[PDB]
């Protein structure tokens, strides 16, 4: 396979700001799909499963939504913690592909 | 044909905890060992799995590099090493043998399913 | 959540109009056979809203 894309490939935004990142599949993904966040030298966390779920620890300002093949994230309020990189992939089918990274910075 | 599982429990992330199932009423084979895992209320996913002849490891897309297996066939008893724990790991886990050892052909297992520990993460 | 919304997801082909679905069988599949298992790569049709 599932060839796979995230946009944009880079983000710059300040403390409360509200940002989104969209990444879509070339296969009928519908609902199964995972949101890591990884911090660099460290190991990675997920935070929204199945693009609708609050897994439990993450606080509930990350909200996300979509089906079908267009998918999005909404952040409510960025946080100093919020500064890092971030992947989806899907959950689907034989064996999946990660996708390319955004990244967030100090603007 | 009976797999019984053992050593969940309750600890905390980033501890150690090893799970066992012990192989009964199996005849002595090359057979694929298997594990899935299954979050509650969600779908199937696979975690790793050994092939015969020994090698032949693979795991999944994310528990790469932090699960560390090993078959002994003498006590027909399969053991995974869990390492970094996180709290996205809370699910339930069934071993499977995909009962195929087939020299042609050996893919298109049909896995069974035990009767499974679940494991509980609190952070 | 009494979830009395029971729906479907997959059919082989569209449906014509005025065509009621009613059998609970197990999804395409079309690498692998289900063989009338819910194991990978086999779903039941019916999920409910929630």
């Amino acid at each position: 396979d599932i060839q796979m894309t995230q946009s944009p490939s880079s983000l710059s935004a300040s403390v409360g700001d509200r940002v989104t990142i969209t990444c879509r599949a070339s296969q009928s993904i519908h609902s199964f799909l995972s949101w890591y966040q990884q911090k660099p030298g460290k190991a990675p966390k997920l935070l929204i499963n199945s693009a609708s779920t609050l897994q439990s620890g993450v606080p509930p300002w990350f909200s996300g939504s979509g089906s079908g093949t267009d998918f999005t994230l909404t952040i409510s309020s960025l946080q100093p913690e919020d500064f890092a990189t971030y992947y989806c992939q899907q959950s689907y089918i034989a064996p999946w592909t990660f996708g390319q990274g955004t990244k967030v910075e100090i603007k | 044909v009976q797999l019984v599982e053992s050593g969940g429990g309750l600890v905390q992330p980033g501890r150690s905890l090893r799970l066992s199932c012990a192989a009964s009423g199996f005849n002595f084979d090359d057979y694929a060992m298997h594990w899935a895992r299954q979050v509650p209320g969600k779908g199937l996913e696979w975690v790793s799995g050994i092939s015969g002849n020994s090698g032949s490891v693979e795991y999944a897309d994310s528990v790469k590099g932090r699960f560390a297996m090993s078959r002994d066939n003498a006590k027909n008893s399969l053991y995974l090493e869990m390492n970094s724990l996180r709290t996205e790991d809370t699910a339930l886990y069934y071993c499977a043998k995909e009962t195929t050892p087939w020299g042609i052909y050996r893919s298109g297992g049909l896995d069974v399913w035990g009767q499974g520990t679940t494991v509980t993460v609190s952070s | 959540g009494n979830y009395n919304y029971l729906y479907r997801l997959f059919r082989k082909s569209n449906l014509k109009p005025f065509e009621r679905d009613i059998s609970t069988e197990i999804y395409q599949a079309g690498s692998t056979p289900c063989n009338g298992v819910e194991g990978f790569n086999c779903y039941f049709p019916l999920q409910s809203y929630g």
